[PDB]
């Protein structure tokens, strides 16, 4: 749909993934935190190329497509919510219910044949761990857990985070996140010295190809993902050499981090433990359009009561957010941006020269290709196109 | 209940006839070979008259945007149409076409 | 020519209009006021995607294409008008007559065989009612009257106005201006309160489709237009309800305006009377390029003498320009801009869902499709293309 | 490969040249001055659409493609020169030798099978006359002399200059430079009055077509170029007329300059003598991408020792750079920019209306088409493509 | 008036011969099978010699930009040519090609 | 050691590929082209793909990752994006037993 046929024909291992430039339809995606959307104050966002409106009504979230059925304007240009349960387009006053998108009234013509006979697209919305997830897809949604990493939804796991818009395709963010050798870019991070981390420069892999990963398609809640097992048989690199001379050392701190790293459809990394031995990182790379993603960062720490939660929140604000989410992951942001040009014409998918640790990235590309729930197309964005046969 | 439309010989195969009802929305009658079918005249995607469209077998194409419906089932056949038409029962009696004055 | 053939095949009601992204060739268009161009001060503009130069010589307007025949530079990068009747390209001094575009001299080579053997495109220009009209077309122009709404050219009609560039395709401007139900966007206008206008939220149509409009296929001067008759058998909506609860009211003023609304080729709206019972509005949406139009606004008032004209000019500047041309029509500008994304890929022309009051727009699209005098193409802009 | 095939079939005289939007591969191009690249300070540039890194190591220049073989990032986003002879990609620490581009180490995986089995693209670099030339091509380079105008490499010719990025295609710069009639744009240059130049407005050509130029393809060092001989049978124009009346005159100074003008592959102009009777100008228009070029200006003056070199440098900084390289050639920059729109869709190569002095430009188009050493394509930039 | 150009047999079919004329623009003589036609040599769009172009039937293609003319009527056949060519009557008498002194 | 036993010639159909795994060394690929046998390194020189998992078209192997390709007789690239030649290993049949060299040709 999205890429030159001649390129898809070349990438036989993962053509659906290379075609998925706008992301995978029929998955849940986090787009904001619960505390960013207040009762009766609709908010705009773009998800998989689609302009959406989210509102909170009697504390519950509702999602309508931000595009009037009539002349295709964004309702959000001038929001008229004239009754608790409805939104009225500012142009000709086509009025929609938040609950089912049904065109229930038209103030410019209360006798119109369109009334009761059209409906604006709605998407399911669910709040978990103070994060707002939208099911960008069709029909009754699967359970959220299918599209979250293991432990994210644990009862005791306290989730805090940060979200922002990044100028790369979502797939560059996923691959960079799951890339076992990219750890090299983190060698001078403030987190490394200031939280006393052990952090190698890379890995000499060992064992066969199949031993480099654990492909999960046997998970009981339907989760689909890959574990990076490079370090199970691999020798970590702590002295990098050129011409046999040591030019760089890894970090010889006491804190062991990033024991288990896993990537999950639709594009969420779990790093455990990280950025401290008693915490976890869960981060999404959410497709906004072909050029941009939400970098939706979360940190999890099991907490037993309000005392532990408030102390966790204080350390999040004073240490983990500045030192890890920014001080560590900022280098990931510009690493993603640096790949844009090579992949922007889709020729990077052909011309890339991979080495051994990219086996993790290949395993993800195959998993994603085989288990995604649909390819988003420009026609999903504009309006689906089909001719009688 | 039944509206008298035309003599069945008055319609060639592959042709469409607009039925104006006083005090009600217009109907469209389609002759597909020797069978007759009836729907709402107004396209569900807008305000087009389907009687001004093009019939290709049992599929009516809307003149506004090229949306299309099956004239037997009233179900959409081409984008951008998504809402089914009202189907109206047709009956030929003594070589004369009759349309049911309400939908089925 | 201009749109995906797969889209033009779908819009059988009005394919030429949907194709007409750059506007209709072989019509008159207003582009500026007479007062904006002075003797021997050439002025640049873009019209139907073409760069043009207009000059005033011995009081009379002349229009040349702002593109040298030789290497395709704009003459206007560095204007050299070295004699009253000519302009000299700054690059190699190819010299053209304003009056007929003829290449009459080349200062860099006075023996060139090109001299007297090439012609820079000219377009007719006419001033009427203080407004500068360019015929963006080929051959002998029709009367200006053909391309102006009824009464604009009446002897006693005093025209004052304002012009600006707006970031939407010209068609989004036309349809918004002629849209009977778009009156909703004006419900809070300062004009409605401060000029005590009656303004419903919209109309519940009555009678049949054919009664909703009146198409004019010809008159004395060959005008082509549509009147909006929704109010003839329609019920004005003054109470807006959701689930039967009243959530909004129309404006219950005494002043009845906008009794007749008509749209004319090549894209000029007449609202009579407006914004006051004794006045009319005529507004053009002039294609500059695919993305942009002139919003050329005029208010007309019959005036018998210089005292009436002077008083009208005072009321225009103190009241009608700020309260109506700005205070009312400013909401039209951002409504036009809000439709850009949906039509920008040309897919809105398929995917729109029309309702009853859009019969007005449909009648305009068909009239425009049937009676336009030509489709402007990118090839008119770069140079017409034909292989034998 | 770069232009609509329907346009290329129309320009039978010079299709390769019209296709060469990114410039010609397998030639030497100047990109900076020697003084601008210091020991162990790598410098980024784009040449023929390719991102390049230049570094100076033990005083020698080396050029590597600024694109890691692995995931196609620019090394230059974060340079890591860890040893004197190497650069390490910041991403996964693939390590390349400046001298041959061999992937000689990977810090993130010292056991990788890729080590010693890949090679980053390198290009020959050489410094001559204080100028850095890169051979943007494949295999053993030809002598630099081949891609330089006569006398640029002379023993005693002291070269000083200036370089900047200009927003036009390189060909518009070349044709403007070599265009005999474009001298018209220079008629008010501060150089003309302040250096007492004789400068006509243009030329009335004489004699036949072949006499308007000298096509050089017999030069023993293999250089390929064209001399403008319009002045050998032509009458210079000092009195510019419209309708036979004098509206502008040339300059009647005593200093005779631009006796010989030649354009050379890959796109370097020689004007002699200029801007003074004891000096020469050599200027390159170096393709950066489809839209931009280096304007690489040099002035040569014979100098016998350090004292003359020093007084020339002081004259250059106080007179020739501001009065000539800027005061004369600034008009060339905006002339080049003025042709962008006409040629940007590639249609100006069909629609241009040439006159007699353009014989020189046509001679260059045909020379360039016949004798260029290859057409740079977008596939050279992204990675060459071939199916078995 | 009439200018004796060449022996008919001096031109192979589908060829063009430039006729230089002291104090006047050159002409192009076209042999189209066994017929002869004449125009101005100079393309009306530029400085191209039509005698250096490509004859396709009775249409000369300019070598510069692919503009073209009907050599019988002189009218443009292909963009970017818009100004008609001067046509000169030609007469073949006793295997000798004569071209009119001035265009019709 | 010098000659590595692969399989019986008869254990391979024309147009097929067999991977030969080696202790302490990178895998080889053996190709049957009609009645003839050839061997290269199994790892694509453009990346980490196995050529034994590709498609053989006469004497040209097509890599399954990116559609690059090699001549199996010469090891020379046949399709972009491949640029680095494969190591070629001599193959011999002795008692109808396929043998591949332990060391590539120089
Ligand atoms: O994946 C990792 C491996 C080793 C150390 C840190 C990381 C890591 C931590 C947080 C977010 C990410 O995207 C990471 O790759
Ligand atoms: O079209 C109208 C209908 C009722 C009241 C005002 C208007 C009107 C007047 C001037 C310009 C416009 O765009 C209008 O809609
Ligand atoms: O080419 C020229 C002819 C007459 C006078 C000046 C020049 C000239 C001088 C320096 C740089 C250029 O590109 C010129 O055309
Ligand atoms: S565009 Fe929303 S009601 Fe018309
Ligand atoms: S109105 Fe029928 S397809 Fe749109
Ligand atoms: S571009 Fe105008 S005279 Fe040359
Ligand atoms: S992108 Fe350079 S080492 Fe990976
Ligand atoms: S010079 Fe003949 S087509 Fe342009
Ligand atoms: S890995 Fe074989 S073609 Fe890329
Ligand atoms: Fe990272
Ligand atoms: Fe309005
Ligand atoms: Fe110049």
């Amino acid at each position: 749909a999205n890429v030159d046929e001649a390129i898809l024909k070349r990438v036989k291992g993962w053509a659906p993934y290379v075609d998925a430039k706008l992301g995978f339809r029929n998955h849940w995606y986090p787009v904001m935190f619960s505390k960013e959307i207040n009762e009766g104050e609709p908010k705009t966002l773009k998800l998989l190329g689609e302009n959406l409106l989210v509102n909170r009504i009697d504390g519950k979230l509702y999602c309508l497509k931000d595009r009037c059925l009539h002349r295709g304007v964004q309702l959000s240009v001038k929001v008229e919510c004239k009754t608790k349960s409805t939104i009225t387009c500012w142009y000709h006053a086509w009025t929609y219910r938040w609950e089912d998108g049904v065109l229930c009234d038209i103030l410019t013509n209360p006798t119109s044949a369109q009334i009761g006979r059209q409906k604006l697209k709605t998407y399911p919305v669910q709040e978990a761990k103070g994060c707002v997830f939208i099911y960008l897809g069709d029909g009754d949604p699967p359970p959220l857990a299918r599209d979250t990493p293991p432990n994210f939804l644990d009862d005791d796991m306290e989730i805090l985070g940060k979200n922002q818009i990044i100028k790369s395709n979502w797939r560059l963010a996923v691959e960079n996140g799951f890339d076992p050798s990219h750890i090299y870019i983190h060698k001078d991070s403030i987190l490394v010295k200031d939280n006393d981390l052990a952090l190698p420069l890379g890995f000499a892999p060992g064992g066969d190809r199949k031993q480099q990963t654990r492909v999960v398609d046997d998970d009981v809640v339907g989760r689909k993902g890959v574990y990076d097992l490079i370090g199970e048989h691999g020798v970590p690199v702590f002295e990098g050499t050129i011409g046999g001379e040591v030019v760089r050392e890894g970090a010889y701190g006491e804190k062991i981090v990033a024991n288990d790293i896993s990537i999950w459809l639709p594009g969420v990394l779990k790093v455990n433990p990280f950025p401290n031995p008693d915490m976890m990182q869960f981060e999404w790379y959410v497709p906004i359009d072909e050029n941009t993603h939400y970098y939706f960062q979360t940190l999890g720490k099991p907490c037993a009561n309000d005392e532990e939660r408030k102390k966790y929140e204080q350390e999040f604000e004073s240490k983990w957010k500045p030192m890890a989410l920014e001080g560590f992951n900022n280098d990931d942001i510009w690493a993603r941006e640096a790949m844009v040009d090579f992949y922007a014409d889709d020729k990077g998918w052909v011309n890339e020269i991979l080495f051994e640790s990219d086996e993790a990235i290949v395993a993800w590309r195959k998993l994603a290709s085989e288990h995604n729930q649909g390819i988003q197309t420009q026609a999903h964005v504009s309006g689906l196109e089909h001719h009688h046969h | 209940i039944w509206l008298k439309v035309c003599a069945a010989s008055d319609m060639q195969p592959g042709t469409i006839r607009r039925v104006n009802r006083v005090g009600a929305a217009p109907l469209a009658v389609y002759r597909v070979g020797d069978q007759f079918y009836a729907t709402e005249d107004t396209c569900t995607h807008g305000i087009a008259s389907l009687s001004e469209g093009t019939l290709d077998g049992d599929v009516i194409e809307c003149p506004f945007h090229g949306g299309a419906f099956n004239v037997c089932t009233g179900m959409p056949a081409s984008s951008p149409c998504t809402v089914p038409l009202g189907v109206f029962e047709v009956e030929v009696k003594e070589g004369e076409v009759y349309v049911a004055g309400e939908k089925k």
